[PDB]
């Protein structure tokens, strides 16, 4: 490929979103514990949000 | 072509006009808020079909 | 915040990495997608901010001073891309770098959760500017608009660090998550009023308050024009951010304290106005419309009121964009003509017609025409500040006559009259700067249809 | 341009003052300064404070559309003596007799408006005459309460 | 509106001016008959000419080109000038 | 009853029309003085229908149609309040401005910026027409700058003469003091009424309201 | 060019501060401020009066 | 019949850069209104209706408009 | 459409339309023309677009929070439950504003429905806007822009002072 | 400008709407009153002694 | 005082423009016709009967009374033509004298759309810069030591040889474009 230049951004970006997506799983303190939008976790299923 | 203006330019807004007042501004409530004709002696509404009863003989003077 | 950074960290080696006639392309192709990429931000709520991690959130206030500032570096690129064509290529990079870094630190700044964070990134960005400024002007006095610029903003900051570092040995965090719900009134004593005075006097300075704006005008007439769109549509934001941030923990002794400010806002702005009813250089009554833009958003945000809040953001934002573009215009001129002088190129109506239709959209958008959104700003504050009080309104009201007054004649002797003889070297209109001023103007327009966006973290 | 051609300071001496002069190029008996006073103004030439308009329009001026030549000392204040500006017109009527023609046509027709609002013009007549207590529902008062019945009386 | 003029239209409107004037013979008059020479007439039948010019074309001629023309030659070369004939 | 709101919002967008025909032209336009001129006719014809039904009825609207926002407690959204006074008033001016755009076909047709000169005045049009149906006071501010903004824009038409310069410069500041009045009421208006909206102001009714009567004066003048 | 590097870049180098200019500064400079503020500072004083004891209209205002 | 000349500034840039902005903005407004006119007309705006008893919805299932939801 | 009863309006009554000359008037027959040339082709292409709605029928639902401890059983520097005590405020806020909107929306809604006399038959909406002004003012006025749910509670507490103090200086 | 205009409900303010498009509806209905001056409940705070 | 030529104007000519400035003020002041020839024939038997004075400083002395009466007695508003300064319409066609030089700017895809034009300036432009070198020959030669002393610049004195400095005098466009 003669434009490997081109594709610096978006791939900065993919891993950019990649990181954060690891950093809100660090963040699960108070997943399905806060006071206000607390459920029951519904059958096949695992989390509530990932 | 002799006609081209009095088709394009008038009827076709008409439609759109109507079209956006009918059936997205007439749903929202108070938007197209119209004052109530006025009722005059001896009229009739024709959606009850009441009749407002006749007013009291004038004392004339002239 | 991770999935801009990177990006912007990313993009450093890819200008680094260009070819010798590619750089321009690649960095304004790659910068605009940043920018399309950057309205991902808006995911707002009317009662949470988006927090996205321990060190970084954005509520409804700093996302369209963030939009603003990754959509104002591809225009800086295009402003700074005519004068560096014979300047080396190693040095061009430099240059770019350079933009790129302050966009780095400015959106470092409006996301920093701690407020040391944002003073520590607040004050690297310092670094770009003063370079930019002492390096690619084109003067003499750009020596002394290193000094002026400089050193009065330290002057104000560096008692202001003590002041935060006193807050984190009194509250035990400077989060502004924590502080919103750990903040305790301010008791009326000397030591609260010097600790008034320097967490308000920094961004006192940066604004900058009348009597310490000498730096302004000293650092716009020989900057390159980058450099002044920088300073003049997203650099004097930073004030307002800390006003906007600093302003909660601050009460309630700034009510019965910020009167001489407000005084000196109010009369500076008179001032100034008038000082720009008697210029004789576009750059400096640029500057000077600046300093009366941010006297009026001083006091907006000195009266804090919600009303007043809206209209200082939708008044900032409007207020860059226009400056940012009048900039152009004189950059323009400045370049066709080589001269800074207003009555030394007149008429140009006569020959370039385009630039005139910028210039009166400019100065339509300069005097707050409604609906756009220097109006609704400027309306918001006003009737904010005739809510803080009634004779307030006669001190606006002549301000809002003077400041039609130079706006259409700072137009009129450039673009209305009698053509000089003397002068034959008027191009007529490159497509790089019409695209440049069009891509200045339309978004201010387009924000009128749907202000919602940029009404505050109060909307 | 250079360190000599940038106006300097005060000229004292009859030779630093010729050098001024031929530093503006003009005559060396015209030219004389502001007084120094400590205004900082410099050695630049007083001009007679005069307008712009009272220039010879006929002329072919170098700058037709602001009657100015190229290489003229220029006023201290040309941008605020431009034609678009505050103009020095001889006017055919005395300026101080416009001003009392103006203040006593003003103030007099002012006492003779408030005069006539001391004593106004009316017709003969009497009020206006309105059913039901002068209109006391209509008005928007209260239904609940009811007012004081006042009729009007035919004559 | 305004038709353009040729210089014998403007140059037939000098001499009929010329030949209206009780001062001028009808006779005697050319485009190059000097006011003092070939007449002998005074400056102030002379600034009386412009005056009628002026009044005839409905324009201002300044002072000093009022004095300098000095033959009806010259005033048709100065009107058809100022009014750019031939064009 | 629906005839009514059509048909008049059909003149408001029916003027509209050819601004947005003169911005997206790639070509010298053929007679676009006759386009306006026809346009405006058959704009006068259909504002003047709804008069026609009015005088025979006496019907009087508001049109509040588009939002705009709502800002704390206060809404502004897009309203045309037609009465008597603003939909009689309409037929009048857009006849006159109908025999005006004529005798200026007749009059400029020596000037190469004509169009340019016919796109000021429709675009002055749409701004006054605005104005006289405006519902909110905002509506009204907008359209009150929009005619000062096209009064000094068509008093220095001819740029090259400093004195239209200098006379459209003083219309602009003896506007601006009158906006400077119109400011005081308006803001006078909400901090007290807590509205905008011509209805809530006159059902509040207020008593002590010389100063809002004082602005609207000094606007007026 | 001389004209504008004469109408601001020389100012301060053949300025001396005598009587004249420094009672005309101090008489421009801190005059109206100190009237304004007094002005504006007795309103707030008449305004909080009037409005803590309740003679202060204030029975539709709820937008500030 | 004496067609003079006037003397004019080149406007071939001017109405070319206009051009230019106009067909830029028109290649992908085109598509845009189509596609917006087209999922206006056929996929069809949602429709307002109470939560059902022990299902709970997604988070893009509280919005009317089906761009929004997207 | 809309519910009834928080935007109320009075069912319409309009008199007969009987001519009293010989001349005929040309609003009939426009009104004509408009339900031929006009409303059917708009109701047409209504039917179009609702029978292609009807095909793809999916629902939307309105979120609803439930009621949490509020802000005066907080610990105080806990932040952990006077966030959602704040929300919950903010949330109310925005409902009270709303609330104040739709009643602004009646009131204009009857002063110009009712005509030239209006001053007496918007007396009810007048009350109802008046309440619901002082409520919004003893509510939520003054707060400042960086108002929180202690400083409401706050002020809250010192009117309510004001009134005990009102009560006792007058018992 | 696609994405801002159909941006899905902008600090919820159309919820802000409907919800009370739903509260009044109830208190239109009970007899309660629109607002209360009281933001909280009057009856679950301790008075400060006076 | 202030004049192109000259610097210093002769009583004479300050005669003749007093006759000037006042029979105009008349003409303004006294609209018909017949009244303006009758009172501009007795202005012109004044001024005859003041002819015959050859006294210096008693003309000197009769002009300053003059000068005043026609201050003391002048129209507010004097009749001004619509093309002079200070008319109705004084460079109000001047938005349309764009210089010739803008031609250079046009695009090569427009300079064939009249070819003849272009051609005839492009020779024009050529006789002008090789007119250049020999009208400052002219006037590096014909110039008095330490510049000029009068303004008036001479003429052309070789047959086909150019007028020196004619170019932007001769280049203004028509009043009329
Ligand atoms: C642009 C140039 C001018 C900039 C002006 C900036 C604002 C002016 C005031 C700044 C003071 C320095 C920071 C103080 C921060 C105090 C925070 C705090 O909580 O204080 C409470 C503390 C109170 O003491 P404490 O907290 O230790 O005591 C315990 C508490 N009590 C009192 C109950 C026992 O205040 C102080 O200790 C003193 C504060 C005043 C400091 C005065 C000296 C500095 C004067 C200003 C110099 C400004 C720079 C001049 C040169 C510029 C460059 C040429
Ligand atoms: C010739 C071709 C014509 C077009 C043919 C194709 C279209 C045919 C007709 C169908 C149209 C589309 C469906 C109906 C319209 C959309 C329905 C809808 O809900 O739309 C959303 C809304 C309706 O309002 P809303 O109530 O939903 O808005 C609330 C919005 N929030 C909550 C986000 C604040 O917008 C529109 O309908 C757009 C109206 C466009 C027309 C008005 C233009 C105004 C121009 C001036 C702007 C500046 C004014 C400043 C001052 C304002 C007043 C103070
Ligand atoms: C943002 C902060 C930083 C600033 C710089 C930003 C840089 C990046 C910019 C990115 C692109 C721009 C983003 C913002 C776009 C804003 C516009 C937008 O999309 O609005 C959405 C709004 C959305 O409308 P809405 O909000 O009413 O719709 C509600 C939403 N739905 C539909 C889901 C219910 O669009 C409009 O309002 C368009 C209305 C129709 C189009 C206009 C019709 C009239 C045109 C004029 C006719 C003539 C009038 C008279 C003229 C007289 C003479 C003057």
């Amino acid at each position: 490929r003669d434009h490997w230049i081109h594709v610096l951004v978006p791939v900065g970006f993919v891993f950019g979103y990649y990181l954060d997506r690891k950093n809100d799983e660090k963040l699960a303190a108070f997943r399905n514990k806060s006071l206000l939008y607390k459920r029951e976790l519904k059958p096949q299923e695992e989390v509530t949000w990932k | 072509r002799h006609s081209i203006f009095a088709f394009t330019h008038v009827l076709i807004p008409v439609w759109i006009i109507h079209y956006y007042l009918k059936y997205h501004v007439t749903t929202k409530p108070y938007t197209i808020v119209e004052k109530k004709p006025r009722i005059f002696p001896g009229d009739t509404i024709l959606e009850t079909g009441e009749v407002i009863p006749p007013m009291k003989e004038f004392p004339d003077q002239h | 915040m991770l999935k801009y950074i990177i990006p912007t960290m990313m993009l450093m080696p890819l200008t680094w990495l260009s070819k010798n006639s590619m750089i321009w392309i690649n960095t304004t192709l790659h910068s605009l997608l940043i920018s399309l990429t950057s309205l991902l931000l808006l995911n707002q709520f009317g009662d949470n901010s988006l927090n996205f991690s321990l060190t970084f959130f954005s509520d409804s206030l700093s996302t369209p001073l963030l939009i603003l500032t990754m959509w104002l570096l591809p225009l800086m690129l295009m402003a700074s891309q005519h004068h560096l064509s014979k300047e080396n290529l190693a040095r061009k990079k430099l240059f770019i770098s350079m933009l790129i870094l302050l966009q780095l630190f400015l959106i470092m700044t409006f996301t920093a959760t701690e407020l040391i964070f944002f003073y520590i990134m607040f004050e690297a960005t310092l670094v770009p500017t003063l370079i930019i400024i002492t390096r690619w002007g084109n003067q003499t006095e750009r020596l002394n608009a290193g000094l002026y610029f400089l050193f009065y903003t330290l002057a104000g900051s560096l008692p202001l660090l003590v002041a935060l570092i006193y807050i984190q040995n009194t509250m035990g965090s400077l989060n502004f998550l924590i502080l919103q719900y750990w903040v305790q009134p301010m008791p009326n004593s000397w030591s609260n009023t010097f600790m008034w005075l320097a967490c308000m006097m920094a961004f006192m300075v940066k604004m900058p308050l009348y009597g310490l704006h000498l730096w302004l005008p000293k650092a716009h007439v020989e900057a390159p024009i980058a450099g002044s769109m920088v300073l003049a549509a997203i650099l004097l934001k930073l004030g307002g951010y800390g006003m906007m941030r600093i302003t909660l923990l601050l009460n309630p002794i700034t009510d019965f304290m910020a009167y001489p400010f407000i005084m000196l806002s109010l009369w500076g702005m008179i001032m100034t106005s008038s000082i720009c009813l008697r210029q004789t250089d576009l750059k400096s009554l640029i500057a000077y419309s600046s300093v009366s833009h941010m006297a009026l958003v001083i006091v907006a945000i000195l009266i804090q009121t919600p009303w007043s809040y809206m209209g200082a953001t939708a008044l900032m934002i409007a207020h860059g964009l226009t400056s940012s573009m009048l900039f152009c215009l004189a950059n323009s001129n400045y370049e066709r003509v080589h001269s800074r002088t207003m009555i030394l190129a007149r008429g140009l109506q006569t020959l370039l017609p385009l630039m005139a239709a910028w210039w009166l959209l400019a100065s339509l958008t300069n005097l707050a025409l409604p609906p756009s959104i220097n109006l609704i700003g400027e309306l918001f504050v006003v009737m904010s500040t005739f809510s803080w009080s009634n004779i307030t309104i006669i001190l606006m009201g002549l301000n809002m006559v003077i400041t039609a007054l130079y706006s259409l004649y700072m137009l009129i002797t450039t673009q209305r009259g009698k053509h000089t003889h003397h002068i034959n070297n008027i191009l007529p209109s490159f497509t790089r700067e019409n695209a440049l001023m069009s891509l200045h103007m339309l978004p201010l327009l387009l924000l009128s249809l749907n202000p919602k966006i940029i009404l505050g973290p109060l909307y | 341009i250079t360190k000599d051609m940038l106006p300097g300071p005060y000229p004292k001496t009859p030779e630093e003052r010729a050098a001024a002069a031929k530093k503006y190029n003009m005559r060396v008996e015209d030219y004389e300064p502001y007084p120094d006073d400590g205004m900082g103004y410099g050695d630049y030439p007083k001009l007679p404070d005069r307008s712009q308009q009272e220039r010879d329009p006929w002329y072919d001026w170098d700058h037709p559309d602001l009657r100015l030549n190229w290489g003229e000392p220029m006023h201290w204040d040309l941008d605020m003596y431009i034609r678009n500006r505050v103009d020095t017109s001889p006017t055919p009527v005395n300026w101080n007799l416009m001003c009392k023609h103006l203040f006593g046509f003003v103030a007099f027709m002012l006492f003779m408006f408030w005069v006539g609002e001391t004593y106004p013009t009316y017709q003969p007549v009497g009020p206006k005459q309105y059913p039901y207590n002068n209109l006391y529902l209509e008005r928007g008062g209260d239904p609940n309460k009811e007012p004081e019945p006042v009729v009007h009386y035919e004559i | 509106d305004a038709p353009p003029l040729t210089l014998e239209g403007i140059k037939d409107r000098v001499l009929y001016v010329l030949k209206l004037y009780d001062k001028i013979d009808p006779e005697k008059l050319s485009v190059n008959s000097h006011f003092m020479k070939d007449l002998g007439l005074d400056s102030l039948d002379q600034v009386e000419i412009i005056m009628a010019m002026e009044d005839e074309f409905g324009f201002e001629i300044p002072d000093i080109d009022a004095e300098k023309l000095m033959c009806p030659q010259e005033i048709v070369d100065y009107i058809a000038d100022k009014k750019d004939v031939y064009e | 009853m629906n005839l009514f709101s059509s048909l008049t919002l059909v003149t408001l967008i029916l003027l509209t029309m050819p601004i947005a025909a003169i911005n997206f032209n790639t070509h010298k336009f053929t007679n676009y003085p006759l386009y306006v001129k026809t346009t405006i006719s058959c704009a006068f014809i259909t504002s003047m229908i709804p008069t026609m039904m009015f005088i025979h009825t006496g019907q009087e609207m508001i049109i509040s149609n588009w939002h705009w926002l709502t800002i704390q407690t206060l809404k502004l959204s897009l309203s045309f309040k037609m009465d008597f006074f603003s939909m009689m008033f309409v037929p009048v001016a857009l006849f006159v401005t109908w025999s005006i755009m004529e005798f200026s076909m007749w009059y400029m047709h020596s000037d190469p910026n004509i169009n340019q000169f016919f796109k000021y005045l429709l675009l002055f049009l749409i701004t006054m027409l605005i104005l006289v149906t405006a519902n909110n006071l905002f509506q009204l501010f907008i359209g009150w700058e929009g005619v000062g903004i096209m009064s000094f824009l068509l008093i220095g038409w001819w740029y090259g003469r400093t004195d239209a310069n200098t006379a459209a410069l003083q219309a602009i500041l003896y506007n601006r003091i009158g906006d400077i009045g119109f400011i005081l009421a308006m803001a006078w208006f909400l901090i007290n009424l807590n509205t905008w909206d011509l209805q809530q102001i006159f059902m509040l009714n207020p008593n002590d309201s010389n100063l809002p009567l004082m602005g609207l004066i000094l606007a007026a003048t | 060019i001389r004209w504008t590097c004469a109408r601001s870049a020389n100012v301060y180098p053949n300025f001396r501060p005598n009587t004249k200019t420094s009672l005309l500064g101090a008489l421009f400079g801190i005059g109206p401020l100190i009237f304004w503020y007094y002005v504006f500072k007795t309103d707030r004083d008449r305004k909080e009066k009037l409005i803590q004891e309740g003679k202060l209209d204030r029975t539709f205002n709820i937008s500030y | 019949g004496k067609r003079l000349f006037i003397i004019k500034p080149s406007g071939f840039y001017d109405k070319r850069f206009l051009k230019l902005l106009r067909f830029y903005i028109l290649l992908t407004g085109i598509p845009v209104v189509i596609g917006i006119t087209l999922i206006n007309v056929f996929i069809g705006e949602a429709e307002l209706a109470e939560i059902p008893e022990g299902y709970v919805p997604e988070h893009w299932e509280y919005f009317k408009h089906p761009i929004s939801r997207w | 459409s809309w519910d009834k009863d928080v935007y109320p309006e009075p069912p319409r009554r309009t008199p007969a339309p009987s001519p009293q000359t010989s001349l005929p008037n040309p609003i009939t027959y426009l009104t004509k023309a408009f339900d031929l040339l006009v409303d059917r082709p708009v109701t047409l292409v209504r039917e179009f677009i609702e029978r292609q709605h009807a095909k793809n029928k999916y629902y939307y639902y309105h979120r609803e929070f439930r009621r949490v401890p509020d802000i005066t059983e907080c610990h105080e520097k806990d932040v952990l439950c006077m966030f959602e005590a704040e929300m919950q405020w903010k949330r109310d806020y925005k409902v009270d504003q709303e609330i104040v909107n739709i009643i602004q929306e009646r009131l204009k809604a009857c002063q110009q429905r009712e005509g030239e006399s209006h001053r007496q038959n918007c007396a009810k909406e007048l009350q109802q806007f008046t309440q619901v002004v002082k409520a919004y003012q003893d509510r939520y006025h003054d707060l400042g822009a960086h108002y929180s749910a202690r400083k409401c509670l706050a002020k809250q507490k010192q009117r309510m002072l004001a009134e005990r103090k009102a009560t006792k200086e007058a018992a | 400008s696609t994405f801002v205009a159909y941006l899905p409900d902008y600090r919820m303010q159309e919820w802000a709407r409907r919800e009370a498009e739903r509260l009044v509806k109830y208190r239109e209905a009970h007899g309660l009153p629109l607002m209360e001056s009281n933001c909280f409940d009057p009856s679950k705070i301790q008075l400060p002694e006076d | 005082a202030f004049l192109p030529s000259a610097a210093y104007l002769t009583h004479q000519q300050k005669v003749l423009q007093l006759y000037k400035r006042a029979l105009r003020h008349l003409e303004s002041r006294c609209v018909h016709r017949d009244k303006y020839r009758y009172f501009a024939c007795l202005l012109r038997a004044r001024f005859d009967e003041h002819k015959n004075e050859k006294d210096m400083v008693k003309a000197t002395q009769l002009l300053r009374e003059a000068e005043k009466e026609f201050w003391h007695g002048q129209h507010p508003q004097p009749y001004i033509f619509p093309e002079s300064p200070g008319g109705t319409s004084y460079e109000r066609y001047e938005c349309y004298k764009v210089p010739e030089w803008c031609l250079d700017d046009w695009h090569p895809s427009e300079k064939a759309m009249y070819p003849d034009y272009f051609a005839k300036r492009e020779q024009w432009k050529k006789l002008r810069r090789e007119s250049w070198e020999r009208e400052v020959k002219q006037l590096q030669e014909e110039t008095p030591v330490g510049g000029p002393r009068t303004e008036a610049l001479p003429p052309a004195r070789k047959q086909g040889d150019l007028p020196p400095l004619w170019w932007h005098i001769v280049t203004r466009p028509r009043e009329r474009p």
